């Protein structure tokens, strides 16, 4: 019975953390319909191009194509647009065998460990 | 952070693959591998250079082609997400849970290889444990903080002995003189290549004694991939060190079948063309077994403890093989099972001669269990070794040509094997075991008992076997 | 033996029912505690994900 | 589709260039004849094909064509009463196609695509099907071959073709995804077929012998291993397991051993009769042959084909018995391809992953409940052939850690023509503690204690025989000689079985229990009569000792009327004793 | 200095490039954390570096900064009552800085830079100093730690700081040139310290254990080697030598062994009392501790730091013991690092320079007269751990050549708890002819004849062992049976010694001389009494055997008052016997 109540409590906590994950998923899904989207695209694209030493090309959205246009015609970087990459940018570095993706859902998936470790003690402490 | 993919795998064979143009991968880093079907395998980086990099792959190597299968980076050093609400859960070899419950919320991220413990910041393993087994209580005493494995064969019941120790090990607080609380044991159960029958026995034993609310299991079945066996004991002992030294539990670690771990590292060390030690096992197997075993014991000023019981399957049931030999060089003591006593019908089949607890002298004696204990142990060993080496003399001159006291040793031997070793599933405390040892020592007169002092032999001698039970 | 068998059945059922009820109460209580406390943390994760 | 050419040929190794994007462990048609090989060691733009056929006469530049699918068996109706080779093509269709010799690279379909099978559906249109769920049934021989959804297919049934008769490639259930479900399906042999839950084995695998079910039993989901040098049985015991068992179907996979055994099984099975449903014995055996003169890289695949077929008949509700014959020859095949691939050996040439491959083979046996709800089991008996006797081998000590029953054969005990040559002092079982309630409800009530008395008599005689070889039969006291005589009656009545006699080839649990009661009644009532003043040289020459000794030659129907009269004779031939 | 970048990381091995101008066996700061490494195999413009911590999280491109010096110890006041790791970092300071886990990249000084010392000088301004000459004097735990001119330092003293309290950094002697001489100096670990002359050894190293000091002795300038299997008695013997021997200082080198058996030495040595003084036992020991889970490349450094610290205390006039356990772990560490060098090995896998390393290690002992004129000694007791239990290994049969005083531990005497498990048949000592006049002067005059008679009785026992194991303990005559029973009483009452009883852990050789004199008096008078004719097994039932048996338990204070009574009881019991 003690194992039953402990599994009940942890399985109740899991769906709460999952729906908070869904809320931040919709928060950064309905985010490009907002004028701070070119600013955040320029910021994360410059972070991807600087964390990749000497890139060659960049892959983005067509709608996200002009918003880094000032960074397009400097650094000597090729540009390309794809609709599959709905979020974030991609940087192909100097040969085609090294690639840096900077999607928003990707950043959520990378940082969600320490994010959840702070979220649980934030909303349960 | 940001996704860092590496295309350009040059070579894939066995457990290894090579990725070129890979400089931001660190040594010891963790990579994951995505093929064209979305299946994400894991792997660890084990050689880095400006030309290429070498990855050991933690799963099967089916469907990995070279035109695809990007290699991405995660956890620049290999870590494990550890928590305190981890004590009713099951995990696979990498640490992903297989119980239906959601993954845990990590309270820390500890490095999975584990740093070595400072010899100044240790503490003597001191406190007597009792395991209800008369051999491991009177003759080869386990104490809290010790690393003692069970050296066994192939048909021998080492798993039943480990489960019996796990279900009846209790410290004795009243004989020790530290008061009383009866703090029970958390159990960390790492298992590497348990088939289905051993796993069924262990989980039925744990759920029958009510221990799966105190235990955490890192399971690795026989058909699971044979490279995650390298990470299984290290992430078991990461959780054990966490629970003992940052929450002050009393963790007992059952490390099943270390011979499968050693053959897994033989596989990954023969994939890399490395010069071996003895019988094909690589030269650094001493260092790997040391970095696993030596992560146990007690520290100073802190309430915790990591006690270790590994289990070894000796291949040709000999002490000479590199796996049990190097194991016995790192660890402190062994409990060695004998096939010679198992065919006679004796459980637990422990012959006391090759088995030895090293630091028994820190947990026995006056004011800890009882003042006669070490001398009783020495006299039991002397008299039973006389019985064992007089059986050969009986075998080469026949039965009737014996002096008296030689038949008395020959009767001490089988009375020992049929009454002191041979018990059932019964839990016998240290007083029943000491009075059965004294009742067997009463079969020999004074003057042969030249290792027990005179006050002990004056106040304990003189009880037969018809008074220790009926 | 019949007496202790029926006593085992009655006591085990009467204790397991209270365990089920305490489990349901604990799950509903932790959900209602977590729901009103929410939307503080979504700003935290949305601030730390974004550059 | 990837089509490259050959770069290098060395034995069965074909290093092929131009293979870029070729997945590992695929099946590729190497050579312009259509040779079957499997891709390992990707290196740059270059594969490494182990071919599963002969490899002579290939030139450099011939096309290798990768198919992009792993090694997969066809699983459906048309398999029982079947002989296959190591890549599942039937040998009888080959000899009716080619000749009496096994030529190189002939393509046939593993199932018969002109056999007309009677369909009877069990899924009405509109239902939802998961993996492993039964769609319908086919009457095969005397069995009921239920066909089932592949384990990676989930959907809703759009249409069902009605209850007629069809070919195995006729799409009988079209799901509402476009997916047609046929009567057969292909499955990769290195992937274990999934289950719902693995149970615990609690019902013995009745081998029909007397030393391999009484003293050392294997349960229904158990694993067993038979070592032993040459001339020590090891083939008649495997064929006795294949003949006289309680298993529903038998997959007899023989890799690396001689072909006279294969033609012996093919000749003398259709004349016999299994004692379960009647009809021929061959209508439940699927036998896979890879003879030692046949190619050597294919006996690796033979084992996986055999255990996948056993798992297929396990996933329907049966109780399969797989006899895997000379897995040491499979270890030699792995040694061959490992040394051809330039790998480091470990302990006499075998690759370091040998124990891992061997554990992944023996782990597939088990007592499970399938995905269709029904329960099934598959047991594995692996004959291992260590070279010089010498049980310290890598293959033997690697298979010894995982199996649950170890049946050691001797060479000193098969030179007295004491068959079966199982060493009763050195073999062991681990299913004895689990099969005790089945014994107490299905053979006797005091059956485990009678067995333990037999075992301790054998242990006592074994300990006593060395001082007999010291001093002779003189200085034995009086009971020291009666232990020897009862032990010899045991090892010449109970622990000895002909398998060529008509009636002493099968032995149910009742007949072995009756012989055990006769032996222990003789010992119990003669040791109590040896202390009322009877010579040991009188107790042996009774006419009832022959009635014990020939008790293993009576039928299963004559035996209870023989047993109660023999108990009357044993109880009455000691009352007149003086 | 010599800047390079990391090119390749594989295990505890870093290839750097751009290091052109670096020398062999230097020290490198590898990485941004500043890990300590050592250059072996420089080629082209690269350098292979073995790192003395673990590399995990390093990556290519990180800089390597060379130093230009080999590995050097700091030698000065402040090493007694101290524990260091393999590169001489004091571990108590590391526990103060870090927590309970030993981290990498931490930097501490070996000697305390904050502790004051009580300098009193011996040189005056206007003196001539050569290397090894004393300068002053500092107290250290009662020890008179005298401060030496470093070797290869010659000059004339300009000024000397007056007597007072000073730190170790303060230049206490400024020479006529610009040279200043602090209280410490660094010294490499592969250049053995210079010396004036090497004496021949004529004074035993008193262990305290009876067998290792009577039958197989060690001179004060001699080496000794104790091999044996696991569980035989190596580490308990070496802690007994660390606990009871007559060394002025003791250097204990844990080279790749347990941490619990260094925690034992840290905890229970301050509770004890050093003989020859009154201060505690921890105040005379230095403790180098490179345990098993510490990084493997530091074990060579750990085995050299101990021998150069022992040479430093030799150069002050002390008599140093060096207990180095597990030189085979240093051999295994060399094997693991030679695997990264992709070299070709000798037998068993070890690199071929192993016995040159062992000869250069064991040759650094041996009773010298130092550069300062006064005499000192280092005596090295080395534990060898044979891998298979067999003493037929490239380490064991190399130390077996280059050592005297070999002490072989068998497992058969350790299965039965007969400690110490010294195999008498496989042990020797080459010093029994050099310690003879010291025995005749400082033990008794008839001591070595008594020792040789003990040795020939053990030889006669080991000669009769063939016959008594073939035929039996009976069918001997009475003299041979008396020899076998006297051999039993020697092995149980003189050789056996448990190292946990209060009395009988230490044994002066007056006491061992008394025990041997009693056993020989018993043997010769029983032999004379059995030639004229008395029964055997009434001499085995005499009550003086209790006196000879308990003779090793009585204290050394009342040992003459026990010895005279026991000897008179021997003659009286044999006189009243007839
Ligand atoms: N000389 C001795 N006196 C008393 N007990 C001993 C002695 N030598 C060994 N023992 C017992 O056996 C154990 C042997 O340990 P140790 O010698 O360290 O093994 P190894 O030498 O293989 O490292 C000790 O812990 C102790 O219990
Ligand atoms: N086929 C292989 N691929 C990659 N590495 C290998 C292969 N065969 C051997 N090795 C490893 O390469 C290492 C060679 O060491 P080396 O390159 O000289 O210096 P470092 O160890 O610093 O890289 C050996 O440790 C060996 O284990
Ligand atoms: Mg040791």
């Amino acid at each position: 019975g003690e194992l039953l109540v402990a599994t009940a409590r942890t399985q109740a906590r899991g769906e709460v953390l999952e729906e908070v994950r869904r809320r931040v998923r919709e928060a950064l899904e309905a985010l490009p319909q907002k004028p701070e989207w070119p600013e955040v695209v320029r910021k994360l694209a410059l972070e991807a191009l600087e964390a990749l030493p000497g890139a060659k090309a960049l892959v983005a959205n067509p709608e996200d194509l002009p918003h880094l246009e000032a960074l397009a015609r400097e650094r000597g970087v090729e540009l390309q647009a794809e609709p599959a990459l709905r979020l974030g940018v991609r940087a192909v570095g100097a040969e085609g065998k090294t690639q840096v993706e900077n999607s928003l859902l990707a950043r959520l998936d990378r940082a969600w460990d320490a994010l959840s470790s702070k979220v649980a003690q934030a909303l349960w402490g | 952070l940001l996704k860092k993919e590496y295309t350009g795998i040059t070579y894939i064979s066995g457990p290894l693959l090579f990725v070129e143009n890979a400089k931001d991968l660190a040594y010891g880093a963790i990579v994951d591998i995505k093929d064209g079907t979305g299946r994400v395998r894991g792997g660890q980086v084990i050689e880095v250079s400006e030309e290429y990099a070498v990855i050991q792959v933690f799963e099967e190597t089916t469907g990995l082609d070279l035109a695809t299968t990007s290699v991405s980076l995660v956890e620049d050093v290999a870590r494990l997400g550890v928590s305190k609400e981890m004590l009713g859960r099951r995990f696979n070899g990498i640490g992903k849970p297989i119980d239906g419950l959601p993954p845990i919320t990590p309270e820390k991220r500890l490095p999975i290889t584990g740093l070595p413990l400072n010899p100044v910041a240790r503490r003597k393993p001191e406190q007597f444990i009792q395991t209800g087994i008369s051999t491991i209580d009177v003759m080869n005493t386990l104490v809290r903080g010790q690393k003692l494995p069970i050296f066994s064969g192939s048909g021998l019941p080492a798993n039943e002995i480990a489960a019996q120790i796990a279900r009846q090990a209790t410290v004795r607080p009243d004989l020790s003189g530290e008061g009383e609380k009866e703090e029970p044991f958390a159990v960390v159960f790492a298992a590497m290549g348990i088939t289905q029958r051993e796993l069924s026995y262990f989980i039925q034993e744990f759920e029958r004694t009510g221990a799966l609310s105190r235990s955490v299991l890192f399971l690795n079945k026989a058909d699971d991939p044979t490279i995650e066996r390298i990470l299984t004991p290290r992430m078991a002992l990461t959780v054990a060190e966490y629970l003992a030294f940052e929450h002050d539990y009393h963790v007992l670690v059952i490390l099943t079948d270390m011979t499968n771990y050693c053959e897994a590292l033989r596989e990954i060390g023969a994939a890399r063309e490395e010069i071996p030690g003895r019988r094909g096992y690589p030269g650094y197997m001493y260092t790997d077994l040391a970095t696993i075993y030596e992560r146990a014991g007690v520290v100073e000023g802190k309430k915790g403890s990591v006690t270790q019981i590994p289990i070894l399957s000796m291949p040709d049931d000999d002490r000479t093989h590199p796996i049990p030999d190097l194991t016995g060089y790192i660890t402190e003591g062994q409990i060695q099972l004998s096939r010679e006593l198992h065919r006679k019908g004796i459980y637990p089949p422990i012959d006391p001669l090759p088995s030895l607890s090293r630091l028994m002298n820190n947990g026995v004696g006056k004011g800890k269990t009882r003042e006669d204990h070490k001398q009783v142990s020495d006299q039991l060993y002397s008299a039973y070794a006389n019985g064992v080496d007089i059986r050969k003399l009986v075998a080469i001159i026949g039965e009737d040509a014996l002096t008296e006291n030689d038949r008395r040793y020959l009767q001490f031997a089988d009375a020992f094997e049929r009454f002191f070793i041979n018990q059932g599933q019964q839990n016998r405390s240290i007083e029943e075991s000491l009075q059965i040892a004294w009742a067997l020592l009463s079969m020999l007169p004074q003057g042969e008992l030249k290792r027990i002092s005179k006050d002990h032999i004056g106040k304990y001698y003189g009880q037969k076997l018809e008074e220790i039970w009926g | 033996e019949a007496q202790y068998r029926e006593r085992e059945r009655a006591e085990t059922e009467a204790l397991l029912a209270r365990y089920r009820e305490r489990a349901e109460a604990e799950a509903k209580a932790v959900r209602e505690k977590a729901m009103a406390r929410l939307d503080e943390a979504v700003a935290l994760v949305l601030k730390e994900v974004l550059p | 589709m990837i089509q490259g050419v050959i770069q290098k040929i060395a034995g069965p190794a074909v290093i092929a260039k131009g293979m870029l994007g070729a997945r590992m462990y695929d099946i590729c048609k190497v050579g312009e004849e259509g040779l079957v090989g499997e891709i390992i060691r990707l290196d740059g733009d270059t594969a490494f094909v182990q071919v599963y056929e002969d490899t002579s006469g290939l030139k450099v530049g011939e096309p290798v064509v990768s198919t992009g699918l792993p090694l997969a068996v066809e699983l459906g109706p048309g398999m029982l009463n079947g002989i296959y080779d190591g890549i599942q093509r039937p040998l009888e269709r080959i000899r009716e196609k080619t000749g009496i010799y096994i030529t190189r690279g002939v393509v046939v379909h593993a199932l018969d695509r002109e056999k007309k099978w009677a369909w009877t559906p069990m899924v009405k249109p509109g239902d939802e099907v998961r993996g492993g769920m039964v769609l319908g049934t086919v009457p095969e021989f005397g069995f009921t071959h239920k066909i089932l959804v592949p384990p990676d297919v989930r959907g809703r049934v759009k249409e069902v073709k009605p209850a007629g008769e069809y070919t195995v490639e006729e799409p009988v259930v079209v799901l509402e995804d476009g997916t047609e479900l046929k009567m057969y399906h292909t499955w990769p042999v290195r992937r274990a077929r999934p289950v719902q839950r693995k149970l615990d084995p609690n019902t013995p695998f009745l081998t029909g012998m007397r030393i391999l079910d009484v003293l050392f039993p294997v349960a229904m989901g158990g694993t067993a291993a038979i070592p032993g040098p040459f001339g020590s049985g090891k083939t008649v015991t495997q064929q006795s397991l294949a003949k006289w068992s309680n298993a529903d179907v038998v997959v007899y996979v023989g890799c690396g051993e001689r072909g006279n055994e294969m033609t012996d099984v093919l000749v003398e099975f259709p004349e016999l009769t299994d004692p379960k449903t009647g009809g021929p014995l061959m209508h439940r055996t699927v036998l896979i042959a890879n003879t030692s003169n046949m190619p050597v890289a294919a006996r690796e695949a033979s084992i996986y084909v055999g255990v996948t077929i056993a798992e297929y008949f396990r996933d329907q509700g049966f109780s399969v018995a797989l006899m895997a014959d000379s897995t040491s020859r499979w270890a030699e095949a792995l040694r061959e391809i490992s040394s051809r691939l330039e790998e480091m050996p470990a302990e006499e040439g075998y690759p370091p992953y040998l124990a891992a491959r061997l554990a992944a083979f023996y782990e597939r046996a088990g007592k499970v409940i399938t995905l269709g709800g029904e329960e099934g089991a598959v047991t594995i008996v692996g004959a291992v052939s260590p070279p010089g006797g010498d049980m310290s081998e890598p293959v033997t000590q690697s298979t010894l850690r995982i199996v649950g029953a170890f049946w050691r054969l001797d060479a000193s005990l098969a030179f007295r023509r004491h068959f079966p040559a199982i060493n009763w002092n050195g073999s062991y079982s681990l299913f004895t503690s689990a099969l005790d309630p089945w014994y107490r409800e299905n053979v006797a009530e005091d059956y485990p204690e009678l067995r333990d008395a037999i075992s301790e008599l054998l242990q006592r005689e074994a300990g006593l025989q060395e001082i007999v070889q010291l001093v002779g039969p003189d200085a034995l006291q009086d009971a020291e000689r009666l232990v020897i005589e009862v032990g010899r009656i045991i090892r010449e009545d109970f622990l000895q079985q002909n398998a060529y006699h008509e009636v002493d080839a099968y032995c149910s649990m009742k007949k072995a229990y009756g012989i055990m009661k006769m032996i222990l009644a003789f010992y119990k009532e003669a040791e109590a009569a040896i202390k009322r003043g009877v010579s040991i040289d009188e107790i042996l020459q009774l006419p009832v000792l022959e009635r014990i000794g020939r008790a293993r030659y009576v039928s299963e129907e004559e035996f209870p009327a023989y047993f109660e009269e023999a108990m009357k004779e044993i109880q009455g031939a000691f009352k007149a004793l003086a």
